[PDB]
RNA sequence: GCGGAUUUAGCUCAGUUGGGAGAGCGCCAGACUGAAGAUCUGGAGGUCCUGUGUUCGAUCCACAGAAUUCGCACCA
RNA sequence: CGCGGGGUGGAGCAGCCUGGUAGCUCGUCGGGCUCAUAACCCGAAGGUCGUCGGUUCAAAUCCGGCCCCCGCAACCA
RNA sequence: CUACUGGAAACGGUAG
RNA sequence: CUCCUACGGGAG
RNA sequence: CCCAGACAGCCAGGAUGUUGGCUUAGAAGCAGCCAUCAUUUAAAGAAAGCGUAAUAGCUCACUGGUCGAG
RNA sequence: CUGCUCCUAGUACGAGAGGACCGGAGUGG
RNA sequence: UGUCGGGUAAGUUCCGAC
RNA sequence: AUGGCUGUUCGCCAU
């Protein structure tokens, strides 16, 4: 509704940073006070959300200032907990790994039916599908 | 013998070979140090001594030992030869003195200081 | 003390900073005739050819200014490198200012920049001055700014001068005195003075240039050096001119040479300070050192009748080089040499030209490489100076190397040509981070391979703005091959090698047909075969005739 | 380049039933000796050249590749 | 390229044109003598006969196919 | 010593 | 040999 | 193949699960192996090339409209 | 036919080391 | 043109050896 | 391109 504007995008843990190869130079070369960030962050995301990478949009500005508006996470992770295994299959469709009931396949869905576009949970699960196909793991209906 | 026996040809000394070759009167050179190694003794003995080549000031390459127990002596470490043979070390002439120019003296011996090389145990 | 002021020159090119400092001379002492870079305006032979200075005299003059005063100026020539760091700083040690003398056609560089940066890290005023603006391609405005962008350096007063005429040279001179502080401390207090360079006179003895920053020191004065304690007669002492003038006394703040007839130059070292006797100073001016070095290198005579004169002029050479480092080491191949510590690449660069132009001495040099922790079948750690002592093959378990963690700085336009080389050279990233348009880059690089010339490379790669800085961190396993070869039967030790596992069977097969070319079929049968411990990875017969 | 042979422990090599990874030397130790050695015991010692494939299972079978080596061709 | 000789227990030699019986010396193994080692003495073991097949009731043996081993010739221009 | 005069110099040469 | 030089020649 | 608008030109967009799984120090469309579906639609390849240390970024396929006959 | 040296220019290029183009002058095999 | 030594700036010859 | 060696062409070596 506005316009673009001198900012930088990044997807930190929930309640951790500070770190220099993960933020610290990122951010800091527009001249970001990591320190000020790593507090201000971590400080809302325990209360919103902690354990899930969430992608912050950090603005800058002249006074080297900064504000920031917190967001939501991913897919592939879900389906290998579900299926209780640690890795993919590493040769998809031809051997699998672990298997997934349309039971759980609904639940996932569920929960990144905030990240995901689907319109009804029938369409959210079917996108879920395409992500088992691809490590391996066969659906139980 | 007879005197006029004598007079012909009379007694003479039998020169000594000083038993030390790179002496020329001089009680010690320094040197080069061709290469240190580790032999063997004799044949009533065992244990394999320590033993270096090394070359002294005037040309005249040749071996000592190593006293005391272990030593820095590297390889192009310069050492003083103090002289002095052995007897499991066949040709071993001289002696390295510890504790002087590269060469360093023994590590942590109380007694007899003088030889090796320790000043002083802590005071 | 009050007129005195006490300077150096950081300048690249020349940026006309050593031309600045030849035509500062011509407008004060003179003494005569100004110097010319083409002719030997540096002393020594090493600057003589590379018509650079490596290192300079220092000058004192004389300069009677707008105001009807007359100030001594005494300025030390500051060479421009960082292998040399240590130097470097304590020729700056003894300044209250320096000189920033730029090339108004070219810009800044950053060689004249680390060295610009600890000159401001140490409290020193540092006077932009813009050179050779009566050149066409000259743009003053603009490197003014270049100046206030990359050294942080207020430039817009910046006074500036001709090479071709000197005009504006005594400007840069007046704003010398105006801006730079003079140097500071008591003239009744306890005698402490900086010894910044000693070096032997074929009439004098040792002769060694002093810096006062505490006390007078007068012609009869017992003199006292701190370090080794000993004392000495002040017989003679002056200033120069660049003449040598001999004075009744130096005085606080004051830079001249002193003659007390002092064994050779180890009895003067640089960085130790001069007291009296009879009122010793309580404590020895700070920074002093011995100072030590990063790369090595083994150095071997081409014709082992060189041995002598090598030895002898390595000596020569330590006499007034304090960080070089060298160890006796033989081959069996190679012959009886030198194994060599430096400073960096240049520090090597040197000493090798050094070698082989004044010494005249035709050398062998191996690539650069470090020390390991071996761990034995029978389960043991033991520690390997020369690698013809390594444990076999079968009775190595773990074969540890050094592993060196490299701080570097950078800018951010290199980066690119400068990871490359450290993966090039096995090494792994362990940190990252961004200040301005400058990275700051930590990586950990086996040291075999940091000590065999990477300095340079890095140097080149980026230009010379690439600032290295590493330290001993770890043993880890070395993941590089040592191949042997034998040829008909008999290890050649000679022709072995030690490269990195992913092509040494391909390396191994190469060392084969190099030989291959090298030997003809002859009389008998001759076998070349290279190999990894038991195992032949390349054999070829040069069949017979 | 074309073909054959070869590639298993530090060295030299066995290994054919597709399922145990071996010998000699070597090295260390035990036994024995008055000792050392020689012999017997034992131990530490492995990328079965690499990859992929076949197979319930691969040193072994298949394919690709690598390396060594021999066979096809100027005394100096 | 061609002739012709030869691959047999661990080494070195027989046995093959006259097909069914593998012989000798040396060494390996066991037992004696001797204080003990040699020597000497007594007593044993051990061979897909180079390989891939052919003829025969039967192949070390006879007929062909290569694989290394050895010798002799390869001359006139 | 004086007056001349050769040389970069060391060092001379004329005449009184 | 070492040093000076105006390259003629000097100095120790 | 197209006056149900063709080809060139032209302007617009080309998203989400997801940085797909494995592998790797890293592999996020784009070293390599396997898979190559689903959702949103006017359209939208787990992606065609360049590029980054890896991301980023740029162009491409694709589709909409302008024009109008090949 | 062609070497080399001086100039351009120790300039462009280069982290250095090192080091041109284009054009000009002269001296050789 | 065996290999090594001598002679030569450089030696399929030469001299000395194995 | 001149030479060392060789009848050598060639080749190896020196410059």
């Amino acid at each position: 509704a506005k316009k673009v504007q001198a900012y930088v995008k990044l997807q930190v843990a929930a309640g951790m940073a500070n770190p220099s190869p993960p933020v610290g130079p990122a951010l800091g070369q527009q001249g970001v006070n990591i320190m000020e960030f790593c507090k201000a962050f971590n400080a809302k995301t325990d209360s919103i959300e902690k354990g899930l990478p969430i992608p912050v949009v950090i603005t800058v500005y002249a006074d080297r200032s900064f504000t920031f508006v917190t967001k939501t996470p991913p897919a592939a992770v879900l389906l290998k907990k579900a299926a209780g295994i640690k890795s993919g299959s590493g040769k998809p469709n031809k051997d699998k790994v672990g298997k997934i009931s349309r039971a759980q396949l609904q639940e996932i869905a569920q929960t990144k039916a905030a990240d995901m576009t689907g319109a009804d949970i029938e369409a959210m699960t079917r996108s879920i599908e395409g992500t088992a196909r691809s490590m391996g793991l066969v659906v139980e209906d | 013998a007879t005197v006029n026996q004598l007079v012909r040809k009379p007694r003479a000394r039998k020169v000594a070979k000083s038993n030390v070759p790179a002496l020329e009167a001089c009680p010690q050179k320094r040197g080069v140090c061709t290469r240190v190694y580790t032999t063997t003794p004799k044949k009533p003995n065992s244990a394999l001594r320590k033993v270096c080549r090394v070359r002294l000031t005037n040309g005249f390459e040749v071996t000592s030992y190593i006293g005391g127990e272990g030593h820095n002596l590297q390889e192009h470490s310069v050492i003083l030869i103090r002289g002095g043979r052995v007897k499991d070390l066949p040709g071993v002439r001289y002696h390295t003195v510890r504790g002087a120019l590269d060469c360093s003296g023994v590590k942590d011996r109380k007694q007899a200081r003088s030889k090796y090389g320790v000043k002083r145990p802590k005071a | 003390m009050k007129n005195i002021r006490n300077f150096s020159i950081i300048a690249h090119i020349d940026h006309g900073k050593s031309t600045l400092s030849d035509r500062i001379i011509q407008i004060c002492g003179g003494l005569s005739d100004r110097e010319m870079e083409a002719q030997v305006l540096d002393s020594m032979d090493l600057e003589r050819e590379r018509g650079i200075t490596i290192k300079a005299q220092s000058v004192t003059l004389d300069y009677k200014a707008s105001d009807g005063e007359t100030y001594q100026l005494n300025f030390i020539d500051t060479p421009g490198h960082v292998d040399f760091s240590y130097e470097v700083s304590r020729s700056l040690a003894a300044c209250e200012g320096a000189l920033l003398v730029v090339d108004a056609g070219q810009g800044v560089e950053a060689q004249t920049l680390a060295n610009c940066y600890t000159a401001m890290e140490m409290d020193l005023e540092v006077v932009p001055v813009l050179n050779k603006i009566d050149l066409p391609a000259a743009d003053p405005e603009r490197v003014a700014e270049e100046i206030e962008d990359i050294v942080g350096i207020d430039a817009t007063d910046a006074v500036r001068c001709s090479a071709k005429t000197g005009v504006g040279v005594q400007d840069v001179l007046e704003r010398l005195v105006r801006d730079i502080p003079p140097p500071e401390g008591d003239p009744e207090g306890p005698l402490q003075a900086l010894i910044i360079d000693s070096w032997f006179d074929n009439y004098l003895g040792v002769v060694s240039l002093i810096r006062i920053k505490n006390g007078t020191l007068r012609k009869g004065d017992k003199v006292k050096v701190m370090s080794t304690g000993q004392t000495y007669n002040a017989d003679r002492l002056g200033i120069f001119t660049p003449k040598q003038v001999d004075r009744t006394e130096l005085k606080c703040g004051e830079v001249g040479w002193l003659v007390c007839a002092i064994k050779d130059i180890h009895g003067a070292p640089v960085g130790d300070t001069l007291t009296l006797a009879r009122n010793p100073a309580e404590k020895a001016l700070p920074g002093f050192k011995k100072v030590k070095p990063q790369v090595y290198a083994g150095l071997f005579p081409v014709s082992s009748d060189d041995y002598e004169a090598f030895r002898d002029a390595l000596g020569k050479l330590s006499l007034n080089d304090a960080s070089l480092f060298y160890e006796p080491e033989s081959s069996s191949a190679l012959g009886f040499g030198f194994r060599c510590g430096f400073l960096g690449l240049l520090h090597m660069e040197i000493i090798q030209e050094r070698l082989e132009r004044e010494y005249d001495l035709d050398l062998i040099t191996t690539a650069p490489t470090v020390v390991y922790e071996v761990e034995t079948t029978s389960r043991e750690v033991i520690y390997v100076d020369s690698p013809s002592k390594l444990p076999a093959v079968n009775n190595i378990y773990e074969l540890r190397e050094p592993i060196a963690e490299c701080h570097m700085l950078l800018p951010q336009a290199y980066l690119g040509n400068v990871i490359t080389l450290c993966v090039e050279k096995r090494g792994v990233q362990t940190n990252m981070v961004y200040h301005g348009n400058q990275v700051a880059l930590t990586y950990e690089i086996p040291m075999a391979e940091v000590v065999l010339d990477f300095f340079d490379r890095l140097k080149s790669t980026s230009r010379g703005y690439a600032s290295l800085d590493y330290n001993f961190k770890r043993f880890q396993a070395s993941d590089m091959v040592r191949v042997d070869v034998l040829i008909n039967g008999e290890r050649v030790d000679a022709l072995a090698l030690i490269t990195h596992r992913d092509n040494s069977q391909n390396r191994g097969r190469e060392l084969v047909e190099k030989m291959k070319d090298l030997i003809p079929r002859q009389q008998f049968d001759i076998a070349i075969q290279a190999a990894i411990g038991t195992h032949i990875i390349a054999r070829s017969t040069v069949k017979q005739l």
